This record gives C-alpha cells, structure tokens and sequence, in this order.
C-alpha cells in the first residue's frame, strides 16, 4: 500500500504547520481527526504545495541575471502562481 | 500545411514498438502533437527568462518538472560539448 | 434522430473495466450530459463563426472552445502555421504611469 | 482616494450597504480589475480569431456574453423551477408504517456505517 | 569532408527498411 | 535476436531533422534562435513521442487488440496522458480553488 508505506515514512518528519493549525482546518472542512497521521499527511502536503510555489519564484529571481538577497516581491510570485491553479490579478495605478 | 515529419516519425515509432509499417492516421496524430508540442513550449519560453528569446535555460527550467526529458537534455548537451572538446 | 445509441456507450464502458455494469439511470444521465456538451459547443462555436463575418463552421471555430474551457485537444486534424507571438503591445501610457511608481519609490 | 474608489462607496450606499468594513472598497477595485483585463483577455483572443487589427466593440461584447456561463453562471430560472415542482408536486404523499422505530432511508443514503480507523501499530 | 557525407547515410537506411507499404485504416 | 537489434537501431539512429525544427521555430519566434537551443528541442520531442507510443501501447496491450496502432489507441494515448498533466495546454487558465 503506497499510502501506508509513505505514512511509514513520515513515522520520522514533522511539518513545520501544527497539528492544532491543521486539526482545526479540518474541523472547519466537516471531521474532527481522530487518528494523528492523517493530519500530519495533509499538513506534509500543504507544506510541499507552498514550497514548490515558492521555491518557482526563486528560480524566477535567479534566472533574472542583485545575486545578495531575494525579495519575494510580487513580480516574482504571480507567474510562479500561475503554474498552479492560482492566478491573481493585482492592478497599479489608480487613476 | 503539409506533413514535415511523415518519414522520420515512422522510424521512431518503429523504435518504440510499434511496426515496421504504421498506419498513415497514427503517424498524422503524431506530427500534430509534435508540432502543438513544440509551439506550447516556444510560448513559455518567450514568456519565462529573456521575453522574446527562446533560450536553453529556459527549456531546462521548463522541463525541470519531468524526469525523463530533463535526463535527455543534460545528456545531450554534455555529449555536445565533449563531442566538441574531442574536435 | 439520436447520436449514441447505447452499444457505442456500453463499448465506453467495456473499454475501461469489463466486468463493470451501469444503472439505467446512471445511462440517462450520462446520454443527458453528452448532449449538452455537444449543444454548448455547437452554440460557443457557431458565434465563433458568427463573428468571422462567414456562415460555414470551419474546424478552427471548434478548436478555440475546447482549448479553452474544456481542456480539450483533439490531435489527428492539423491547423495553419501559427503567426510568431507578439508578446507585449504594453503602451506609451503605461510606460510612463508606472515610471512614476518608480519615481515615488526610490526618489 | 481616487475617482474610482470614491465611486464605489456610491455603488455600496445605493444597495442596503451604510456600514462596511474599510478594506471592502479595496477589495471591490480588485474584482473590478480583475473583470476588465479578463473580458479585454477574452476580447483580444477573439480578435485575433476574426483577424482584425484592433479591437472593436463587438469582440468585447462577445467577451462579455461568452463568460456570463462559467466565470458568472446563474441561479436556475424561475421557467425552470416550475416546471420541476410541478411534476414533483403532482405524486401523492405516501402513507406511514405504525412502528418502525429511527424513520431513515435506506443504508446507501444514510451516513451511518461501521466507519473504521486504522490499528495504531 | 567525412563528417559531410556520413550523416547522410544513417537516414538513408532509415527509407529502406521501415515503411515499405503505405497502409490506411477506417 | 535479430529483430531486436533492427529495433534498437532505429531507437537511436532515428531524428527530427535540425534544418527543420530551426525553420519551425524561428517562425514563432520572429527573429533567431541558436543551436544549442534546437539540439534540446529536437531531443525533448523525441523523448515525447517516445512517451506517446510507450503509452498507446498500454492502450492496446489493455485492450483485445494487436501490434498495428489504430488512432484509436492514440486519441485514448492523448487523453490518459492530459490527465496526468503530462501534455501542456497554455491556453487553459486554470483554476484548482472552487
């Protein structure tokens, strides 16, 4: 069981989201979780989902040539979004 | 348009198991993807890095996400500039 | 005057696991669904043509609403050479209204 | 405050909206940029579809009306309503068994089942 | 010179051996 | 074997052409591309179609059908591999929050 296995695995990691921050996400979702491994799965996956959006943006910025520090400005996050199923549309200017 | 892959893709069919002697349709489905293929990455590619060039990196960065093909890319181009350095 | 017929979807279901019945009402619903896709498409493709200022539905009319609402691209049928992309018509005005958030920012 | 949040204070004091939260008006120029530069997206697919130069008014007003079903689809209509109710209406109301305990349909509807857990190993 | 007319000659064997006829299907 | 070996050399030997494919993009471009460039975009779409015919032949080892691929198997090859996000469409703008 590929699920079962991958839990085995996690017997190890810890997410960096808490169980209470997680626990309480799914209460507001419809179940109160019983069994602590199933909250720790969701918040291993919410945790690879912003890592990958972020660490996008930072090939952006490097690839953009400045090479001291990295600002996560939003010229950096919002064609990194797009690749998921994210798309904001933030406007400038107002007249 | 004409077909500008008619003969080379029933060699690289013939390399993946398919038959000495495909059928005309399939090789026609599978010029058409290459093409839709090759058209989706060059309009990534001018919009992610340098916009309005196609660049290797930009290739490189779009095709990171799949294994096989980010393999044969490094392969290739390390092979090219060996094969260079040998000349 | 129908287009499926109850082999050909049977076959659909034949193709995917064989040993796998469907409900009456699961075969209504799923004959109801196919032919309201083929309604939207049609409509979505006919004002397509429509606008065109042509009364023939070509084929390039079907492709645009597939690709993009339904995620759909249907290969064996091949299209003209696609035009090379202009990728920013960015105006005179917003060259210098957003050189004027710079202007604010630094100085 | 520029002429366009100052305008949507108007739009909210006209509706049934006198007390509203500051960052409602900030929220409300977001939507309304995020509109335009979506049918103006839509209004410039199109008019490449048509091959024309520019953008004329009728791209625009089939961009509006070619994403009025998926970005903004409707409540269903009031023809519609009708016509299902009353079919549904028209069956009688069937009768009660005098003693049957919980009243429930049947298993495959209810959310009551043997709901496992895994053995903590 | 040999790098010329060599390459030319693992495509040429590749318009003998592998489709010969021409099929079709319905 | 002996059919074995034909096949392998026609998994290697087998290329799009690179006087084609820098005609092919450079007309999506507008200006030029270099051949470092075409040199990975030739080997990417041969890395592709190997990942559609590998695949149509799941198709038709699936069903009751034999070595000859009807377009059926790749109509079916195009879809199974779309669900997978294998097949990239940039003029869907997706939305995963509903």
């Amino acid at each position: 069981t590929p699920l079962v296995d991958f839990l085995m695995q996690l017997e190890d990691y810890t997410p960096t989201i808490p169980d209470a921050v997680t626990g309480y996400y799914l209460n507001r979702a419809g179940f109160e979780a019983s069994d602590p491994r199933i909250i720790r799965l969701i918040s291993l996956a919410a945790q690879k989902f912003i890592s990958d959006i972020a660490n996008d943006a930072l090939q952006h910025c490097k690839m953009k040539g400045k090479d001291r520090k990295y600002t996560l400005t939003m010229e950096d996050l919002t064609p990194a979004l797009s690749e998921y199923g994210i798309n904001v549309k933030k406007p400038h200017y107002f007249t | 348009r004409k077909r500008l892959f008619s003969k080379e893709l029933r060699c690289m069919m013939y390399g993946f198991g398919d038959d000495q002697n495909p059928y005309t349709e399939s090789v026609d489905i599978l010029e058409d993807l290459v093409i839709e293929f090759i058209t989706e990455m060059t309009h990534k590619a001018m919009s992610i890095g340098r916009q309005g060039r196609v660049q290797v990196e930009d290739i490189v960065f779009l095709i990171r996400k799949d294994p096989r093909k980010f393999a044969r890319v490094k392969d290739l181009l390390t092979m090219n500039e060996e094969l260079k350095r040998a000349r | 005057n129908q287009v499926l017929t109850k082999k050909k979807l049977q076959d659909l279901v034949r193709e995917v696991d064989p040993n796998e019945q469907l409900d009456e009402d699961v075969e209504e619903m799923l004959l109801q669904i196919a032919d309201d896709f083929i309604e939207s498409v049609v409509t979505a493709a006919c004002q397509l043509a429509r606008h065109r200022k042509s009364s023939t539905l070509e084929v390039k009319d079907v492709q645009l609403h597939l690709e993009r609402q339904w995620n759909m691209w249907i290969p064996g049928f091949g299209s003209e050479e696609i035009r090379p992309y202009k990728k920013a018509c960015t105006t005179e005005a917003h060259k210098q209204r957003m050189a004027l958030i710079r202007k604010t920012t630094k100085k | 405050m520029p002429k366009d949040a100052q305008m949507m204070a108007q739009i909210l004091k006209d509706m049934g909206i006198t007390e509203y939260e500051p960052r409602v008006i900030n929220q409300m120029l977001e939507f309304a940029f995020r509109y335009v530069t979506t049918i103006l997206d839509d209004a410039k697919i199109y008019s490449s579809h048509a091959k024309k130069a520019t953008v004329d008014a009728d791209d625009v007003r089939l961009a509006i009306q070619c994403r009025a079903d998926q970005s903004f689809t409707s409540p269903p209509p009031r023809d519609f309503l009708l016509d299902i109710a009353r079919q549904r209406n028209q069956t009688p109301l069937p009768l009660i068994k005098p003693y049957s305990g919980p009243r429930l349909p049947p298993d495959r509807y209810c959310l009551t089942a043997p709901n496992y857990r895994l053995k903590s190993l | 010179v040999n790098l010329s007319e060599e390459s030319a000659r693992i495509l040429a064997t590749n318009s003998e051996l592998v489709g010969t006829l021409t099929r079709s299907c319905k | 074997s002996e059919e074995q070996l034909n096949r392998y050399e026609m998994y290697r030997r087998s290329a799009f052409p690179k006087a084609a494919i820098k005609r092919l993009i450079q007309s999506i471009t507008g200006t030029s591309v270099s051949q470092n460039v075409v040199i990975a975009m030739s080997g990417i779409s041969k890395v592709f179609v190997g990942e559609v015919v590998e695949e149509a032949l799941d198709v038709c080892e699936k069903w009751g059908e034999m070595p000859p691929l009807q377009p059926k198997h790749m109509r079916e090859a195009v879809r199974r591999l779309k669900s997978k996000g294998q097949i990239p469409n940039s003029k869907h703008k997706k939305i995963i929050f509903f």
